[PDB]
């Protein structure tokens, strides 16, 4: 499906997971979210745009925070994803995100995810990454990264939740900035604002992409 | 109070007479695209 790529970076996957072992040579993977996965992605410019005004507030504010970063561009680089979240899944557990990008250039990339409540910063992960020459360009890979506790925590109360729309009111004060710098020059690269709500579609999981603009 | 309290952000659906969380204005009724709200 629809991916997100700026002039120097593209993603081209990205999952969040929950892997169960039933047996040493059996495993089953559910996908809460997923990019790039059931079909191949791409990228193209017939993409819609979101004031990025109208979501300030659901990240973090002051210096480096989404205005400040949205500010110093480039502008090309700053996407809205939203997902709807596949919920339904049942020691042996084993909760990962696993991300795939690929550019032109050979870079030290630095991955920073944070996690935020009602746009204050609970948790950030930060990752650094070394290129892979790959079929005329530069892969990057955070493969089976551990989902931090405090998601694991987040998943676990949001399926306590006797009603799916209780677990739609929760999310819309659940949000994840994730920034993909050059660790040397800083530049960024990639900058994606993730907002949920919970999936209801037969096909499960899903997501739509909006570049941000200032207006 | 903290506004990153993991506990009061479910009491406050779970239990909506003891929220004290903050107030904000849902995504439905911001200036967002109609797809917005509208799974593919
Ligand atoms: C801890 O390491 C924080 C890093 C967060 C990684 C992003 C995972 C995306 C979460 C998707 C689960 C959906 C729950 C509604």
């Amino acid at each position: 499906g629809r991916s997100v790529a700026s002039s120097k970076l593209w993603m081209l996957e990205f999952s969040a997971f929950l892997e169960q072992q039933q047996d040493p040579d059996t495993y089953n993977k559910h996908l809460f979210v997923h990019i790039g996965q059931s079909s191949p992605s791409y990228s193209d410019p017939y993409l819609e745009a979101v004031d990025i005004r109208q979501i300030y507030d659901k990240f973090p504010e002051k210096k480096g925070g989404l205005k400040d970063l949205f500010e110093r561009g480039p502008s090309n680089a700053f996407f809205l994803v939203k997902f709807w979240a596949d919920l339904n899944t049942n020691g042996s557990s084993f909760y990962g995100v696993s991300s795939q990008y690929e550019s032109p250039e050979n870079m030290i990339i630095t991955c920073s995810t944070k996690v935020c409540s009602f746009g204050k910063q609970v948790v950030e992960k930060v990752e650094t990454e070394y290129a892979r020459y790959e079929n005329g360009h530069y892969s990057y890979r955070i493969h089976r990264s551990p989902l931090c506790e405090y998601m694991i925590n987040f998943i676990h109360k949001l399926k306590h939740l006797p009603e799916k729309y209780m677990m739609n009111s929760v999310l819309e004060n659940f949000t994840i900035l994730q920034v993909v710098t050059n660790r040397d020059t800083q530049e960024t690269l990639l900058c994606i604002a993730y907002v949920f709500e919970v999936s209801a579609s037969e096909h499960g999981a899903q997501h739509h992409i909006h570049r941000l603009v200032k207006e | 109070d903290s506004e990153t309290d993991l506990e009061a952000l479910f009491n406050a659906v779970m239990n909506p007479k003891t929220a004290n969380v903050p107030q904000t204005v849902p995504m439905r009724l911001r200036k967002l695209p109609d797809s917005f709200f509208k799974p593919p």
